[PDB]
């Protein structure tokens, strides 16, 4: 998160860190045994870290749970970047409390202009490299499909949305991948990709979660 | 007036330093350049120039940039590219970039010779830089094709790969 702010501890209790020896992707807790993330975050072995605020210092009340099942979307293509969504089944249900909680799936798509909250542990520099230990936050509007398609001509499918600022300065970045874009208590976006970080007319691109609610509920109930 | 190529911290490129080649794109179309096995390649050593399918897993194989002369690295100046990794003598040449309309980038080249493959770093139309292959305007933009499902670097004069150089 470039140009964001440090979230108040445990104010984003659905946020998770995916760990493969190190933090590498965010995700969101949608029920006690399932996390949603981006497909480009697929890895054969994943440790899910819940209730995390400082990812570099074990406080004591985090939950570390290995993934039992890692399901990428069956029509995900890693070079069209379409259908960049993934489900992770926890090898044991997580304990829900004030630090670890679920976020609701969308019950409608989010209109342009809606204020959303993005969060993650990715880069905070537009150019260099400055990765935080503490979860970062940014409030940003959903952009119009018109302005999103003008910023990324010929790259936006019907399954992506742009969130952020045409002017630049505030944006998600490398390592926020797979993290949540929560909009009126509803998970509407998954950090997917961008061109540079917080550059003018280059907002972050997010998987449009409302296009996947059926797949999520059905894949969860079948596995 | 010669314009030095800059790393991701604004510092000019140094032929004594190592850099990862990173995508201007991040996330799902991030992915640093690395040295990989070409499909059905006879070499005992990895011989292809690839890039990862995302920037959330392994980091780039580091490279160095050998200028044909001087000790700076300038835009539009000829140079060779070599992955900088521990390897036995047999695979040294297989760390050195060379080119094999679509032409795949491979290793197996030589450095600073008449038979070597020279490249130029030029400013990108958007952010960052492109690499040019220059068989010594008649150079050729370096981009990506998909080969057995992997991102393989290749000559493509539509849609070059916009890159930055992050020092190791
Ligand atoms: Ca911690």
């Amino acid at each position: 998160i470039v140009g964001g702010y440090t979230c108040a501890a445990n104010s984003i209790p659905y946020q998770v860190s995916l760990n493969s020896g190190s933090h590498f992707c965010g995700g969101s807790l949608i029920n006690s045994q399932w996390v949603v993330s981006a497909a480009h975050c697929y890895k054969s072995r994943i440790q899910v870290r819940l209730g995390e605020h400082n990812i570099d210092v074990l406080e004591g009340n985090e939950q570390f749970i290995n993934a039992a099942k890692i399901i990428t979307h069956p029509n995900f293509n890693g070079n069209t970047l379409d259908n960049d969504i993934m489900l992770i089944k926890l090898s044991s249900p997580a304990t829900l409390n004030s630090r670890v909680a679920t976020v609701s799936l969308p019950r409608s798509c989010a209109a342009a202009g809606t204020e959303c909250l993005i969060s993650g542990w990715g880069n905070t520099k537009s150019s260099g490299s400055s990765y935080p230990s503490l979860l970062q936050c940014l409030k940003a509007p959903v952009l119009s499909d018109s302005s999103c398609k003008s910023s990324y001509p010929g790259q936006i499918t019907g399954n992506m949305i742009c969130v952020g600022f045409l002017e630049g300065g505030k944006d998600s970045c490398q390592g926020d991948s797979g993290g949540p874009v929560v909009c009126n208590g509803q998970l509407q976006g998954i950090v997917s990709w961008g061109y540079g970080c917080a550059q003018k007319n280059k907002p972050g691109v997010y998987t449009k979660v409302c296009n996947y609610v059926n797949w999520i509920q059905q894949t969860i109930a079948a596995n | 007036l010669p314009k030095p190529v800059l790393d991701t911290n604004g510092k000019k490129l140094n032929p004594n330093s190592s850099y990862r080649i990173i995508s201007t794109f991040w996330g799902a179309l991030g992915g640093d350049v690395y040295l990989g096995k070409s499909p059905n390649s006879d070499a005992p050593c990895p011989d292809g120039v690839f890039r990862y399918n995302s920037d959330v897993g392994p980091s780039g194989t580091p490279v160095r940039f050998i200028p044909l002369s001087g000790a700076n690295i300038f835009e539009d100046q000829l140079l060779n590219i070599q992955f900088n990794i521990p390897t036995v003598k047999l695979c040294v040449s297989y760390t050195i970039w060379k080119v094999g309309r679509t032409m795949l980038l491979e290793t197996g080249g030589t450095i600073g010779q008449a038979d070597s493959s020279y490249f130029k770093i030029v400013k990108s139309s958007k952010f960052g830089y492109n690499l040019l292959y220059c068989p010594l305007n008649f150079c050729a933009k370096v981009g990506v094709v998909i080969q057995n499902g992997k991102r393989r670097l290749a000559l493509v004069n539509e849609n070059p790969l916009d890159v930055l150089f992050q020092e190791v």
